[PDB]
RNA sequence: UGGUUCGUGGAGCCAUGGGGGAAUCUGGGCGGACCACCGCCUAAGGCUAAGUACUCCGGGUGACCGAUAGCGCACCAGUAC
RNA sequence: GAGCUAGCCCUGGCCAGGGUGAAGCUGGGGUGAGACCCAGUGGAGGCCCGAACCGGUGGGGGAUGCAAACCCCUCGGAUGA
RNA sequence: GAAUGCCGGCAUGAGUAACGAUAAAGAGGGUGAGAAUCCCUCUCGCCGUAAGCCCAAGGGUUCCUACGCAAUGGUCGUCAGCGUAGGGUUAGGCGGGACCUAAGGUGAAGCCGAAAGGCGUAGCCGAAGGGCAGCCGGUUAAUAUUCCGGCCCUUCCCGCAGGUGCGAUGGGGGGACGCUCUAGGCUAGGGGGACCGGAGCCAUGGACGAGCCCGGCCAGAAGCGCAGGGUGGGAGGUAGGCAAAUCCGCCUCCCAACAAGCUCUGCGUGGUGGGGAAGCCCGGGUGACAACCCCCCGAAGCCAGGGAGCCAAGAAAAGCCUCUAAGCACAACCUGCGGGAACCCGUACCGCAAACCGACACAGGUGGGCGGGUGCAAGAGCACUCAGGCGCGCGGGAGAACCCUCGCCAAGGAACUCUGCAAGUUGGCCCCGUAACUUCGGGAGAAGGGGUGCUCCCUGGGGUGAUGAGCCCCGGGGAGCCGCAGUGAACAGGCUCUGGCGACUGUUUACCAAAAACACAGCUCUCUGCGAACUCGUAAGAGGAGGUAUAGGGAGCGACGCUUGCCCGGUGCCGGAAGGUCAAGGGGAGGGGUGCAAGCCCCGAACCGAAGCCCCGGUGAACGGCGGCCGUAACUAUAACGGUCCUAAGGUAGCGAAAUUCCUUGUCGGGUAAGUUCCGACCUGCACGAAAAGCGUAACGACCGGAGCGCUGUCUCGGCGAGGGACCCGGUGAAAUUGAACUGGCCGUGAAGAUGCGGCCUACCCGUGGCAGGACGAAAAGACCCCGUGGAGCUUUACUGCAGCC
RNA sequence: CGAUGUCGGCUCGUCGCAUCCUGGGGCUGAAGAAGGUCCCAAGGGUUGGGCUGUUCGCCCAUUAAAGCGGCACGCGAGCUG
RNA sequence: UGGGAGAGGGUGGUGGAAUUCCCGGAGUAGCGGUGAAAUGCGCAGAUACCGGGAGGAACGCCGAUGGCGAAGGCAGCCACCUGGUCCACCCGUGACGCUGAGGCGCGAAAGCGUGGGGAGCAAACCGGAUUAGAUACCCGGGUAGUCCACGCCCUAAACG
RNA sequence: CCGAGGGUAGGGCCCGUGACUGGGGCGAAGUCGUAACAAGGUAGCUGUACCGGAAGGUGCGGCUGGAU
């Protein structure tokens, strides 16, 4: 579900929020939060290196467990499902029988009180971590490591998932959310299921103010600038691009492939993204 | 209306201060010149 | 590539960022591409006074100034501002 | 040189009073259950009126000014980008 | 002798403008050489969510006192934020430091850079954040939470007693948190009292009264009382909290549980210590043995780390508690008590301003707290007023033009004008009542209209009391009174119809543009598989992001509704492992120099040899483009149709004299007495057209057009009045400008627009208030224009490079 | 060109006469009345609105008439903009 | 009460054939298509054959003049949840019935909104032919859509 | 007090009319093509969708009122 508002204001008319019904606890585990140093887009030089950012709501980085093989064979009870402002996805608070508490990206279909486990011997059930070589081919999977013991990298965003399409030696064949077919190492941990909160993409911000809340400052069209600023600058009255459409830095923004060609990871990428 | 001079003793000291000067090759050389000129105060007097 | 008067010129010489890579005098470098001849010199370790440059300071002397001049300042001036 | 100005970061502070009355909740009506309707509750919003505060719409004054951008009247935002 | 030369002096304008908010002054008395300007009294006015009071910045002796007036003060000056001198700032509790961390800064380890240097988890630095022990009164010319007085309290050291496994920079807990709304109970603050205290007053016609006027508190340990906050207890297991652990976390049982308990804070009382008015008398005396109480109102402040809801999900670290570790246990820590110890810096005064930022004692700017009373629905709004502070550092007169600000106006009511610019109108609150359209929220305060004071009579509900009186709150119904007028003064929408543009709230050219521009949710292309792309940097390193394709970058479009056609020849991008061309390099037929020679040196063909371009193809929400002539239908006209040339293909839907229409005020219709505007149509659209989007769209707009109603000094058409100037007198006293001047009209002449030449005409000498035709008036070495082998910003299929990428 | 501010409006005029009106006439295809045309004449007069920035013009309602020009396309140290 | 048949419906699963696409191997001068052709595809190695992978849709034989539903409609297979209906017993209830203006629900395809999915097919569209022209018929391409979930839309030769 | 009515303001229905615009009926002696009736020379009709000078065409599903 995605909550809709009656139009008692101009922007309430299209504004929609999440349903938040999957959420059980409304406070973060103090043991597991750390302050998030906001960057405002600027680097260590003080210079903006990513534009139109800052002024977002104050947020508190919940530490997430992307290793999960950190505790093999040791089970855990899904204690609560919480809101994480630091990501599209929802997080689950795991009470390990070890006593240790941890956060994991909450898969779709998790249950408050259900128990999960990481390990090769682990069952093929929701929210269970295994190396890929022990996961059945065809089974949907999320939060995939890219290399062994380097932490989950792929399929972490809300609703996203990857599907195993077969094996080949030390490596297996994954269909990443993009649709790219890639060889991931068979010894890479992954968590069966798909990321929850799949309704995320169907959220209408509704107003200019909501974008600001998310730390997103207003964007400015190249066309709305002058020649010193943008390639699309100047022009008396409005104007077409008058050149191939380009970035502020001159490089072409329509169709031009920018991935490095001789990148060694090409050997493990089968099919480039589609659509 | 609000003008360009809005005195602040911390800001004055942490900017044109002697310790600010000596920290930077440009600033150290400023002191050299001011000293060479015979200037009575190499760094802006400020009341701490 | 730089240096030399040498701006690729017939372009050697001195220096060297890259690649290849010796020999110990029957060794090697040089005399303006190169080859012979005839000569000159002994690279890949270091040090070395004096003759030379400058004038904060001290002194001597001006066909130099004489308070709008001579130093920005003859005076409590790199000050007042 | 960011003590003006622009943006961002950290940490604080400020916004009288009044108006409108979303979701929800409860009670009732309705149905196989519902949807839904109704009243009461409720107190949402880049919501309304309007001071502080932030502005600078129109007019007049000022024009060796009170002022190297001011003054009078009027007007905009005023829980939010 | 000239350089709008440089430096200085002194002129002109000129006794001219001005003398800095129109809040406002008058008199009496003193001082003194001198008084509108200093002191004192009285009268008058002004602020009173300040123009009062208290903080923090900043300023740095401006503070107090004495003695002074050359200068500073826009006048004066006896006065002063001025000159001379002397004095004045007192803290274990206030602030900061000997505490803590935030961004950031710095930076052992480490990484990088020609040098200078750039980075960098820890550590350290860094505060208006966390932490932390003082309240009330008295006193000085000037300081006080600092001195004094009373009542409290913190830490450190030592000792005593009792207690305990003590012990940490290590572990855990806690500190520890948003926005909005909000409960209960208090306090601050306030109003009333026929009660208490008080010097008094009885005027001018009445009043000796439940009369008037004044005051009726403050702080305070323990204990207690009320209100709240915080917190489960015991046992067993334990593999996690990078050692250890009895702590914490997790599992299980037993009780307890919206309580109680233990603990913390607030408020009340509280032994005691203080304060204590009007009036009167010369800051103090008195009042006064002052009184010191009851009712009501009541916070945004306190209990607080309270509650609820919501999404945008809301610092850290120390203090603190607990766990253990080395160690150590005749030590240590804990608890109570006692004695001793407790350092550095700040403290004056201004502080919405004459002491700060604005060259000025400058109508500007400057963060936090307090900010009383009454009336107006409310409130920090508005009017008056308390406390407190002021009358703004030139005055006195006169009562011209003219200017500013303001008041009113016969008849008319937009005839004004680019435009109702401006000014009227309207105006708060209660009731009645409200259209097209709509996205069903709205439009809507639509429109329009009725009510509004006071007096007496009756009655209803609430809060605090007690369920009653009293108080306070919210009403209802009658019958009456006065005026031109009852939100009787102040504060407080004019309205409606209709088009363009933009959906909207927002943003912008600080100092001539606030818009239709920017932004905006939303749409679509496109890049990016993570050591991401991209951005910054020589690099290291960063940002992206402690994110992972429901993500991140770039571009365009810009809610929403209905849609977005045709052209891939050229350009760009994507795909193409053939082919063609192509540099270094590989190759070495062959040719050359030189030598007696072996040899050295050199040129050098075929052949192999990347990207790139050529080439083949794909691609429009990539750059872009989207024709012409001729013929033809029972009258004419027109052309469904046909013919042909060209093209990469010839504009689809919808819209159209438009933010676009040259001809043009196109034509027709509407509105008007009259309409180059406006609205509705028509289409031979000079020169619309579909994401530089096409066409519409409710709501929205200090946007730009058109119309009407309402009302008006905008106007016919001006009049009068007020105040501040202007004028006159006393005081002070500028400025640009200035070749020198003894500076008239006409008609001519002159470098072609003459005070200055000619001829005439006119004209006694010098001022003052006024008007602006001329001195090609002043100002600025023309912004336009051109010129210079002048300069910059910007563009590109100009040239030539470089970064970057291949 | 070390600056001679520009359309139109407003205000204020003043002048030329190639006269729009009023006054005096000649001719007339002048019966009258009303005109046509030329002559003399500058004394005075020459309205109010709609549209457009407009001058200009068109139009409305009048009028004796609704003249045309010069004065830096008169007049911005007089205003408007 | 005791039975029975059946593509009635809903959900979750799963099985094979074929097409297309991608990789590999082998092979070469054409494949394709039509009334005949051409566009298109093919020495940049197609078609025809073999192995492998991805993916979507529809379920051959059974299959029938059949079955079921009120209609629309419903077909590989398994399970679950679920409706209608027929038979025997003649056991209970004792007219409780038929019909049905309004109302409500369902309702093929095409179409719409949001999101997925896209192999084949295929409005629009492009091209090749035919033609007098061919905005068609035929041919090579090809976008919505065809498929799933959710909400609309409520039409039909919705016919017996 | 009520009150004919008058007045201001705002709604509702009906009628006439209006630049222009849409399609309809009739006219026929016009131009363009030939869609339907035979298998009408691509079987037809139909709901819907898109498209074209026009009749119509094509897609998706449906009916036989389809020749053989
Ligand atoms: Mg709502
Ligand atoms: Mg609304
Ligand atoms: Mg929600
Ligand atoms: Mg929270
Ligand atoms: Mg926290
Ligand atoms: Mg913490
Ligand atoms: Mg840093
Ligand atoms: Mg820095
Ligand atoms: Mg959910
Ligand atoms: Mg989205
Ligand atoms: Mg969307
Ligand atoms: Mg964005
Ligand atoms: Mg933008
Ligand atoms: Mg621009
Ligand atoms: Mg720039
Ligand atoms: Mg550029
Ligand atoms: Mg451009
Ligand atoms: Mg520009
Ligand atoms: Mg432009
Ligand atoms: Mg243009
Ligand atoms: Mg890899
Ligand atoms: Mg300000
Ligand atoms: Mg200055
Ligand atoms: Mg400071
Ligand atoms: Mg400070
Ligand atoms: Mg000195
Ligand atoms: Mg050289
Ligand atoms: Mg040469
Ligand atoms: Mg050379
Ligand atoms: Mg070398
Ligand atoms: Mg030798
Ligand atoms: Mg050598
Ligand atoms: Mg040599
Ligand atoms: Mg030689
Ligand atoms: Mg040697
Ligand atoms: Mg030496
Ligand atoms: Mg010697
Ligand atoms: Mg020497
Ligand atoms: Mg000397
Ligand atoms: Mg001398
Ligand atoms: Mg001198
Ligand atoms: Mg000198
Ligand atoms: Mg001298
Ligand atoms: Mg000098
Ligand atoms: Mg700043
Ligand atoms: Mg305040
Ligand atoms: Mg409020
Ligand atoms: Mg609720
Ligand atoms: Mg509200
Ligand atoms: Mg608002
Ligand atoms: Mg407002
Ligand atoms: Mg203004
Ligand atoms: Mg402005
Ligand atoms: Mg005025
Ligand atoms: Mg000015
Ligand atoms: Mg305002
Ligand atoms: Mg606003
Ligand atoms: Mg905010
Ligand atoms: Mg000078
Ligand atoms: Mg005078
Ligand atoms: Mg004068
Ligand atoms: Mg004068
Ligand atoms: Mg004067
Ligand atoms: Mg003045
Ligand atoms: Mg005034
Ligand atoms: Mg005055
Ligand atoms: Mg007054
Ligand atoms: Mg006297
Ligand atoms: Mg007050
Ligand atoms: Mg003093
Ligand atoms: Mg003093
Ligand atoms: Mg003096
Ligand atoms: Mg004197
Ligand atoms: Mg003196
Ligand atoms: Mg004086
Ligand atoms: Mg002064
Ligand atoms: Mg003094
Ligand atoms: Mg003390
Ligand atoms: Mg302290
Ligand atoms: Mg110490
Ligand atoms: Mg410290
Ligand atoms: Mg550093
Ligand atoms: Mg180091
Ligand atoms: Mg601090
Ligand atoms: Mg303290
Ligand atoms: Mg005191
Ligand atoms: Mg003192
Ligand atoms: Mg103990
Ligand atoms: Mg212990
Ligand atoms: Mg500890
Ligand atoms: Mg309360
Ligand atoms: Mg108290
Ligand atoms: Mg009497
Ligand atoms: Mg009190
Ligand atoms: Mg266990
Ligand atoms: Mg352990
Ligand atoms: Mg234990
Ligand atoms: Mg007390
Ligand atoms: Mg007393
Ligand atoms: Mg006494
Ligand atoms: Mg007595
Ligand atoms: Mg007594
Ligand atoms: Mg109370
Ligand atoms: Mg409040
Ligand atoms: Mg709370
Ligand atoms: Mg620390
Ligand atoms: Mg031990
Ligand atoms: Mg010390
Ligand atoms: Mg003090
Ligand atoms: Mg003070
Ligand atoms: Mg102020
Ligand atoms: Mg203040
Ligand atoms: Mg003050
Ligand atoms: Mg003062
Ligand atoms: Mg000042
Ligand atoms: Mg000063
Ligand atoms: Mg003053
Ligand atoms: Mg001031
Ligand atoms: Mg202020
Ligand atoms: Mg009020
Ligand atoms: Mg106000
Ligand atoms: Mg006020
Ligand atoms: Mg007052
Ligand atoms: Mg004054
Ligand atoms: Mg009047
Ligand atoms: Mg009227
Ligand atoms: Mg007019
Ligand atoms: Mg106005
Ligand atoms: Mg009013
Ligand atoms: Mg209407
Ligand atoms: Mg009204
Ligand atoms: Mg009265
Ligand atoms: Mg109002
Ligand atoms: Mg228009
Ligand atoms: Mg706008
Ligand atoms: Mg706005
Ligand atoms: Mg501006
Ligand atoms: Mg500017
Ligand atoms: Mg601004
Ligand atoms: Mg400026
Ligand atoms: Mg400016
Ligand atoms: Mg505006
Ligand atoms: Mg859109
Ligand atoms: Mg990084
Ligand atoms: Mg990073
Ligand atoms: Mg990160
Ligand atoms: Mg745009
Ligand atoms: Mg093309
Ligand atoms: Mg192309
Ligand atoms: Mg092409
Ligand atoms: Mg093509
Ligand atoms: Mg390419
Ligand atoms: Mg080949
Ligand atoms: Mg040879
Ligand atoms: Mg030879
Ligand atoms: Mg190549
Ligand atoms: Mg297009
Ligand atoms: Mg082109
Ligand atoms: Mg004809
Ligand atoms: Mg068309
Ligand atoms: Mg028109
Ligand atoms: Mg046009
Ligand atoms: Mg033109
Ligand atoms: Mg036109
Ligand atoms: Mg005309
Ligand atoms: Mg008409
Ligand atoms: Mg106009
Ligand atoms: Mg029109
Ligand atoms: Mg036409
Ligand atoms: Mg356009
Ligand atoms: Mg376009
Ligand atoms: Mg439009
Ligand atoms: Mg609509
Ligand atoms: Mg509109
Ligand atoms: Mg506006
Ligand atoms: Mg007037
Ligand atoms: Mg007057
Ligand atoms: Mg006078
Ligand atoms: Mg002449
Ligand atoms: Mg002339
Ligand atoms: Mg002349
Ligand atoms: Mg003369
Ligand atoms: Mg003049
Ligand atoms: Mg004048
Ligand atoms: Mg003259
Ligand atoms: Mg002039
Ligand atoms: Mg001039
Ligand atoms: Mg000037
Ligand atoms: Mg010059
Ligand atoms: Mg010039
Ligand atoms: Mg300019
Ligand atoms: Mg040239
Ligand atoms: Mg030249
Ligand atoms: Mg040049
Ligand atoms: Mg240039
Ligand atoms: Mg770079
Ligand atoms: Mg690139
Ligand atoms: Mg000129
Ligand atoms: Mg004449
Ligand atoms: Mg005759
Ligand atoms: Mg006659
Ligand atoms: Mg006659
Ligand atoms: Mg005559
Ligand atoms: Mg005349
Ligand atoms: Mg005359
Ligand atoms: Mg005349
Ligand atoms: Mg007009
Ligand atoms: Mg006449
Ligand atoms: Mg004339
Ligand atoms: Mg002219
Ligand atoms: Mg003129
Ligand atoms: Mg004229
Ligand atoms: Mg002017
Ligand atoms: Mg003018
Ligand atoms: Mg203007
Ligand atoms: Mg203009
Ligand atoms: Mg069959
Ligand atoms: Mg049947
Ligand atoms: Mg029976
Ligand atoms: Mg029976
Ligand atoms: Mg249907
Ligand atoms: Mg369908
Ligand atoms: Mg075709
Ligand atoms: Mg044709
Ligand atoms: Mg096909
Ligand atoms: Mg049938
Ligand atoms: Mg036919
Ligand atoms: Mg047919
Ligand atoms: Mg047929
Ligand atoms: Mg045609
Ligand atoms: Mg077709």
């Amino acid at each position: 579900a995605v909550k809709k508002f009656k139009p008692y204001t101009p922007s309430r008319r299209f504004m929609t929020v999440a349903d938040f019904s999957e959420i059980t606890k409304t406070e973060p585990e103090k043991s597991l939060v750390k302050p998030l140093k906001k960057t405002g887009g600027r680097n260590n030089q003080g210079r903006i290196t990513v534009r139109f950012r800052g002024g977002g709501h104050k947020r508190l980085y919940r530490i997430i467990d992307f290793k999960r093989w950190d505790k093999v064979g040791i089970p855990a009870k899904v204690a609560a499902i919480e809101y994480d402002p630091n990501r599209s996805a929802r997080i689950a608070l795991l009470h390990y029988v070890d006593g240790e508490k941890r956060y994991i990206i909450a898969p779709d279909g998790l249950q408050v009180g259900q128990q999960v486990v990481a390990g090769p011997d682990a069952p093929i059930q929701v929210g269970n971590a295994l190396p890929l070589r022990f996961i059945p081919v065809g089974t949907v999977v999320h939060a995939v490591e890219l290399e062994p013991k380097k932490g989950a990298k792929l399929a972490r965003a809300a609703g996203t998932s990857a599907q195993i399409q077969g094996r080949e030696g030390d490596y297996v064949i994954l269909r990443l959310p993009s649709g790219e077919l890639r060889k991931v190492h068979g010894e890479c941990y992954a968590t069966v299921g798909a990321v929850g909160n799949a309704d995320h993409k169907n959220i209408v911000l509704g107003k200019a103010g909501r974008s600001r809340w998310l730390g997103r400052r207003p964007h400015v069209r190249g066309a709305a600038m002058n020649p010193v600023d943008h390639p699309h600058g100047g022009g008396e009255g409005r104007a077409p691009r008058g050149r191939p459409p380009a970035s502020p830095w001159g490089w072409q923004t329509k169709g031009l492939k920018t991935r490095k060609r001789r990148k060694p990871s090409s050997r493990f990428i089968i099919a480039r993204r589609k659509k | 209306m609000k003008r360009t001079w809005q005195p602040n003793r911390r800001k004055r000291a942490k900017t044109h201060g002697f310790r600010a000067r000596m920290r930077t090759p440009g600033g150290r050389k400023v002191l050299k010149r001011r000293r060479q000129k015979g200037r009575w105060r190499l760094t802006p007097a400020v009341r701490k």
